[PDB]
C-alpha cells in the first residue's frame, strides 16, 4: 500500500544527482556533500579516510532518515586545502587500499589452495 | 463459453450452462468449483 | 593523509566458508567490506515466476517466494549478466536473465517431493546449488497423488540491498580485538565471559590490559557461503563492488566539481 | 507449513535438511546430535530445524480438488 | 508481508508495532554473525516486570544450543534461572544470556553487552 520498491535504496531517480556539493557558510572551508542512494557503507569509509588527512579539520556523515536513501558528509579542511580536494583524495585512497586488499586476497587464496 | 466446473466430491470436469441447477452429472453433488484461469499471473519471488 | 596498506592472512578455505584476517586497515573499511558481503555482492536468484498449474497445498505466492530463496550457482555468470535495468531487450533475454522450468505431477501413491532438483535451467552454468554435482536437495513442495505443479521462472541479477534472496552469505562472523584491549566493550564482570576463539590470553587472565594508544586493527572474518558463490568469490566480488561504488562516486564527484 | 528454505536470521539453507533431520531422529540420534550432524552450529539454524512443525503432512491428508 | 505498523507480541504481554525494518547489514551482530530477528526496547521490561520474557529468552538459547524444548511449566522447582544459566555457560555463552554485539552501521562493538536469544513471538 505504501511499501517503496526495494530498488529505490540503490537506484537514482531520473534527474536526481548522485552527489551535490553545497558550501557551508557557518565556518570557512567547509562543504556538505549530499550523496543520494548511498548509506553507511560508503559514508563510514569516506568519513574515516577523511579523518586520516591532517588537513581535514572536520569529517562527519549522517543518514538524516533511515527511510530516506541519502547521506550527508560534512568536510572542513584547513584554509590552504579544500573539502572537495579532501573528498577526492579520500576516495582515491580508499580505491587504492581496496585494490591492494583485493590483490593480496587473491595472492592469499592462491597460496591457500596451492599450499 | 463452456464454463466447465469441478465436483467437490467426485472431482469430475463437467460443463454447466447458465440457468442450470448446480448438479454434478456423475454423482449429483451440489457444490462445484471453478477451474484455475488461463490468464497469465506473474509473481516476483519476494 | 593516504591509504592503508592492509595485509591478508587466510586461516581456512573450504567450499562452505572462508576464514581470514585483515590487518592494518580501518574499522570503517572492515565493516564496509563486511556489509558489502551481505548487501552488495550480486548473485543470480529467481525473481520472476509464472505458475501455469499448481494443485499443491501451498498457494502460488508461497511457491514463488520459496523458489526465489533457492540459491543458484552464480560464480562466473553473474559478472557477465546484466541487470534488466541495463539490458536493452524486452522483459527478458539470455543476456540479463536465466530461464528455469519446473513440471512435476504426483501420479504415484507415495508423496512426491518437488525439490530443487526439479528446477531445470536453460543455462548449464546457473543451476540450483544442491543440484550441482551428500547434501540433499532443497524441498519446494510435497505433492499428493493427483497434485501437480508446473511453472516457469526467470532468475535475475541482484544483491542483498534489494532482497535477502540475493544475499550470498549464510552468516558473516566479524570480530576484532578479541581480548578487550581497546575497551570498546566494558564487561561488568570480565571473568564471567567466555574467551574468543581468536584470543591469546592465559586462562587466569580475563581480558587484555587496556591499550590507551590502540586502534582497531586485525579484523577476523568468517564468510560462510549460501552456495551461489564460492566464499573467496564473495570476498573478491565484495572488494570489486566496493571499489566500483567508490569509482562511480568519484566520477560523479568530478562532474560536480567541474560543473561548478 | 513446510520447512523454510533459508534460516530467517543468517540465510543459511535449511530446506534440504528436514528430511535428513527426521531420518537422523529415527536413527536414534538426539535432536542436538542430529542438528550437529547436519552442520547447524548457530542456534538460529538449530532453532529453524528444532522448532519446525511439518503441517504440510497434515494438509496432504485431504484429497486434492482434481483427480 | 510484515511491515512498519504491524502489531507483534511475545507470550508475556509485551506487544508493540514494528517501528522500522533494517537489513541484515544494518542490524547489530554477534561475533558469530547472528543478527536479531527483532529488537525490543529494554524500557518495556522494568515497569511491566515480565521476567518470564527474560527467562524464556535464556531458556530458549539453552534449548536451541542443546537441541531440546525448554520446560517452562509454571511451578517447577527443577527449573530455575541459576540452572538455566549454568547450562548456557556450557555452550560457550555468557551465563546470563548477554553477548557482545557490534554496531551494524559502523562495526564497532557496543559498549553494553546486549541480552539476545530465541523468544517465541506472535504476529497479531
Ligand atoms: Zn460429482
Ligand atoms: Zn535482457
Ligand atoms: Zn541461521
Amino acid at each position: 500500500m505504501n511499501a517503496p520498491p526495494a530498488f529505490e535504496s540503490f537506484l537514482l531517480f531520473e534527474g536526481e544527482k548522485k552527489i551535490t556539493i553545497n558550501k557551508d557558510t557557518k565556518v570557512p572551508n567547509a562543504c556538505l556533500f549530499t550523496i543520494n542512494k548511498e548509506d553507511h557503507t560508503l559514508g563510514n569509509i569516506i568519513k574515516s579516510q577523511l579523518l586520516k588527512d591532517p588537513q581535514v579539520l572536520f569529517a562527519g556523515y549522517k543518514v538524516p532518515h533511515p527511510l530516506e536513501h541519502k547521506i550527508i558528509i560534512r568536510v572542513q579542511t584547513t584554509p590552504d586545502y579544500s573539502p572537495q580536494e579532501a573528498f577526492t583524495n579520500a576516495i582515491t585512497d580508499l580505491i587504492s587500499e581496496l585494490s591492494l586488499l583485493e590483490e593480496r586476497f587473491r595472492v592469499a587464496i592462491k597460496d591457500k589452495q596451492e599450499g | 463459453q463452456p464454463m466447465i466446473y469441478i465436483c467437490g466430491e467426485c472431482h469430475t470436469e463437467n460443463e454447466i450452462k447458465s440457468r442450470d441447477p448446480i448438479r454434478c452429472r456423475e454423482c449429483g453433488y451440489r457444490i462445484m468449483y471453478k477451474k484455475r484461469t488461463k490468464r497469465l499471473v506473474v509473481f516476483d519471488a519476494r | 593523509p593516504y591509504a592503508n596498506q592492509p595485509t591478508v592472512r587466510i586461516t581456512e578455505l573450504t567450499d562452505e566458508n572462508v576464514k581470514f584476517i585483515i590487518e592494518n586497515t580501518d574499522l570503517a573499511v572492515a565493516n564496509s567490506i563486511r556489509r558489502v558481503f551481505i548487501a552488495e555482492v550480486p548473485i543470480i536468484a529467481i525473481d520472476w515466476v509464472q505458475i501455469d498449474a499448481n494443485s499443491s497445498v501451498l498457494h502460488d505466492e508461497f511457491i514463488a517466494h520459496r523458489l526465489g530463496l533457492i540459491p543458484l550457482t552464480s560464480d562466473d555468470i553473474v559478472d557477465k549478466l546484466q541487470y534488466s535495468r541495463d539490458c536493452t531487450c524486452e522483459e527478458f533475454c539470455p543476456e540479463c536473465s536465466v530461464e528455469f522450468t519446473l513440471d512435476v505431477r504426483c501420479n504415484e501413491d507415495q508423496t512426491r517431493h518437488v525439490t530443487s532438483r526439479d528446477l531445470i535451467s536453460n543455462s548449464p552454468r546457473v543451476i540450483p546449488v544442491t543440484s550441482r554435482n551428500e547434501q540433499d536437495d532443497i524441498l519446494i513442495v510435497k505433492l499428493r497423488k493427483g497434485q501437480e505443479l508446473r511453472l516457469r521462472a526467470y532468475a535475475k541479477k541482484g544483491f542483498g540491498k534489494e532482497h535477502a534472496k540475493w544475499n550470498p552469505t549464510a552468516g558473516v562472523a566479524f570480530e576484532y580485538d578479541p581480548d578487550n584491549a581497546l575497551r570498546h566493550t566494558v564487561y561488568p564482570k570480565p571473568e564471567e565471559w567466555p574467551k574468543s576463539e581468536y584470543s591469546e590470553l592465559d586462562e587466569d587472565e580475563s581480558q587484555a590490559p587496556y591499550d590507551p594508544n590502540g586502534k582497531p586493527e586485525r579484523f577476523y572474518y568468517n564468510v560462510e557461503s549460501c552456495g551461489s558463490l564460492r566464499p573467496e568469490t564473495i570476498v573478491l566480488s565484495a572488494l570489486s563492488g566496493l571499489k566500483k561504488k567508490l569509482s562511480d562516486l568519484q566520477t560523479q564527484l568530478s562532474h560536480e566539481i567541474q560543473s561548478d | 507449513m513446510i520447512i523454510p528454505v533459508r534460516c530467517f536470521t543468517c540465510g543459511k539453507i535449511v530446506g534440504n535438511k528436514w528430511e535428513a533431520y527426521l531420518g537422523l531422529l529415527q536413527a536414534e540420534y538426539t535432536e542436538g546430535d542430529a542438528l550437529d550432524a547436519l552442520g547447524l552450529k548457530r542456534y538460529c539454524c538449530r532453532r529453524m530445524l528444532l522448532a519446525h512443525v511439518d503441517l504440510i503432512e497434515k494438509l496432504l491428508n485431504y484429497a486434492p480438488l482434481e483427480k | 508481508i510484515p511491515q512498519i505498523g504491524d502489531k507483534f507480541a511475545s507470550r508475556h504481554g509485551q506487544k508493540g508495532t514494528c517501528g522500522i525494518q533494517y537489513r541484515q547489514e544494518d542490524m547489530p551482530f554477534t561475533c558469530e554473525g547472528i543478527t536479531p530477528d527483532i529488537i525490543i526496547n529494554p524500557h518495556a521490561i522494568p515497569s511491566r516486570m515480565t521476567i518470564g520474557h527474560l527467562i524464556e529468552c535464556l531458556q530458549g538459547k539453552v534449548s536451541a544450543n542443546k537441541g531440546e524444548i525448554g520446560d517452562a511449566t509454571p511451578f517447577n522447582d527443577a527449573v530455575n534461572v541459576q540452572k538455566i544459566s549454568n547450562l548456557l555457560s556450557d555452550y560457550g555463552y555468557h551465563l546470563r544470556g548477554n553477548e557482545v554485539l557490534y554496531n551494524g552501521f559502523t562495526g564497532r562493538k557496543i559498549t553494553s553487552q546486549i541480552f539476545i536469544g530465541p523468544t517465541y513471538y506472535q504476529r497479531l
